[PDB]
């Protein structure tokens, strides 16, 4: 996964990537294997973006979809 | 026929959950900064804060009161997989002291609730892994000791739980658990467990097949001496269901009691994901809050039909 | 302290006697026990030893009682001091419906 | 009389007490009325008027009385209780 690399504004050590319908998260301090992997979507992903006004919030939009999927990574 | 007003209470962070005491003279509020505040109402009718402290390392989801017969006890669930019990000690400035913590959950503790008074001092905690744990304190004079009495697996992500407030001698204890899983498959999202005295174990009794959308809130209504049970479910549309027990044959007493399920009201005026549902003291008025920033109060009519009675906005401006 | 008591001032006597190093001995005689509100057993204390719950509950507020309390020896009912004072300020029957005139049966 | 009494019992109108009287049928009628209305104060007060001991021995009337007492306690009307 090398597309859509982005860093959480609140956590500078958190990065995200996505290949096809699968999305992975990495921690730059220990970036050897992906920290977590989101559930693969049927339609390929199209955009991934972190929320700047809310901590640990990620948004994803896929191809030909009328719904945007939000993920709360603030658990840890 | 509902009018609104703003209470002169000052909060610095976003308020997550608010809860009343039994007599309605004490309020407990959870903030977004892992903070808990207690407010008391004066004789003149004004509200004043009396305590404040930080509780957990993670976010604080729910905080609830206990019955006054056991004193002043609060229970708080946290996203840090913990559930803390706090008791107030005054010597007079109030000094709340934590008495016990349950961390048996392997996932984030999603909900925490207290059992009815007639069943002793019990507590239930539903976690995100699909585990509901019911613990009891054998001694009411020693808050620091607790024992895990029951554990139930739901095979689905628990999101909310509710006890049955019935206190009759003919109704076994009942607990209902919802789910917020958004799996594409059409699966049941509400199940009910009824305790069995002959086995001293809780068993699944009925599953709501008609509910397949994710469920955010479930609320039993006060019994108040009726012959059946009233349940409210919060989803994309608010639903009301009635459960009536069937006459148990005297030939043999077996497993869970059979019930007849009928829907009596289904409102979709919110046109969004309803978030909270609550009952009044008498179980005659239902309050619902959804994503539309509006609060809807529903009540029955002369023809025993359910219709909206009040509409309000989050800002307090009447509609 | 004895001189103060002879003078008629009582509170000062207690205040002075609170500084005595040697404590006195407890009363050896008649004592009061409470029937448990749950197991109905004889419990010598504010908390039951069997049911582990509160044994004494107010007859007015129906809350557990832990401090000062008053009760009728003839009827066996009682509760919080302030609550019962307020109740008997105007009324003259036992507030639990026992029918006992607790004032006339208690004020000996 | 039988038909009208059955209809009133299945209807839940307090006026049918004249037919039934303060018996088990009256208890069922009051139960239906509470189911429709939820008023326990009136049922509690009416059931106490000269009812025989066996009639007063039902669990439902005791439950209604206890619910009324609990509600009154939840309002701090202790003297009324
Ligand atoms: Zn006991
Ligand atoms: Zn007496
Ligand atoms: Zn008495
Ligand atoms: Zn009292």
């Amino acid at each position: 996964a090398v597309q859509g690399v982005t860093v959480d504004p609140y956590f500078h050590d958190r990065v995200a990537s996505f290949y096809e319908g699968q999305v992975a998260i990495w921690d730059l301090r220990k970036f050897e294997k992906p920290v977590l992997t989101l559930t693969e979507q049927p339609k390929p992903l199209t955009k991934v973006a972190w929320c700047p006004t809310r901590t640990g919030l990620l948004a994803t939009l896929t191809r030909d979809s009328n719904i945007i999927r939000l993920y709360d990574m603030q658990h840890t | 026929m509902f009018v609104a007003r703003s209470i002169a209470a000052d909060h610095k962070d976003l308020i997550h959950d608010v809860s009343f005491d039994f007599h309605g003279r004490r309020m407990a509020t959870c903030s977004s900064d892992q903070s808990v505040k207690v407010w008391d109402k004066s004789e003149s009718g004004d509200w004043h804060c009396t305590a404040s402290w930080k509780t957990h390392s993670g976010s604080v989801w729910r905080v609830t009161w206990a019955h006054p017969e056991f004193g002043q006890v609060l229970a708080s669930c946290s996203f840090d997989r913990t559930a803390a019990v706090w008791e107030e000690i005054v010597g007079g400035q109030s000094h709340w002291v934590k008495r016990t913590t349950l961390v048996d959950s392997r996932t984030s503790v999603t909900d925490v609730k207290f059992a009815p008074k007639h069943m002793g001092l019990m507590l239930a905690t539903c976690s995100a892994d699909g585990i509901v744990r019911i613990y009891e304190a054998p001694d009411v004079m020693n808050l620091s000791q607790w024992s895990l009495q029951h554990e139930i697996s739901c095979k689905l992500s628990c999101s909310c739980i509710s006890w049955n407030p019935s206190s009759s001698r003919a109704h076994s204890p009942m607990i209902a658990v919802g789910s917020d899983d958004s799996s594409p498959n059409a699966m049941a999202k509400v199940q009910i467990f009824e305790y069995n005295e002959n086995t001293r174990k809780y068993a699944k009794a009925e599953t709501l097949m008609t509910v397949t959308d994710p469920v955010h809130d479930i609320a039993f209504a006060p019994n108040l001496g009726r012959s059946f049970h009233i349940l409210a479910i919060a989803t994309k549309d608010v639903r009301i269901f009635t459960l009536k027990p069937v006459r148990k044959e005297l030939t043999s007493s077996g497993g869970p009691t059979k019930f007849e399920i009928h829907i009596v009201a289904q409102f979709d005026n919110h046109n969004s994901q309803v978030w909270r549902v609550s009952w009044n003291i008498t179980g005659t008025v239902l309050a619902s809050s959804g994503d539309d920033g509006c609060v809807r109060l529903w009540k029955a009519n002369y023809m025993d039909n359910w219709k909206c009675t009040g509409i309000l906005k989050g800002n307090g401006s009447p509609v | 302290g004895e001189i103060l008591y002879r003078w008629g001032l009582r509170e000062k006597r207690a205040e002075v006697l609170k500084f005595v190093s040697c404590p006195p001995d407890p009363h050896k005689g008649i004592e009061f026990g409470v029937y448990c509100s749950h197991c109905r057993s004889e419990v010598r204390g504010t908390q039951c030893a069997i049911c582990k719950g509160f044994t004494f509950q107010c007859a007015i507020c129906h809350v557990a009682v832990r401090g000062s309390s008053n009760f009728c020896l003839t009827c066996g009912h009682g509760g919080h001091t302030s609550h019962m004072m307020e109740w008997f300020r105007t009324q003259e029957v036992c507030p639990t419906g026992c029918g006992c005139h607790c004032l006339l049966e208690s004020t000996f | 009389i039988e038909k009208l009494t059955n209809e009133m019992k299945e209807a839940g109108n307090l006026e049918g007490i004249l037919l039934t009287g303060l018996t088990k049928d009256g208890v069922d009628l009051m139960e239906s009325y509470v189911d429709r209305t939820g008023d326990v104060q009136t049922a509690s007060y009416c059931m106490l008027q000269g009812s025989p001991l066996d009639v007063l021995k039902d669990e439902r009337v005791q439950y209604w009385i206890e619910n009324y007492r609990n509600l009154l306690d939840a309002w701090r009307f202790w003297h009324k209780r």
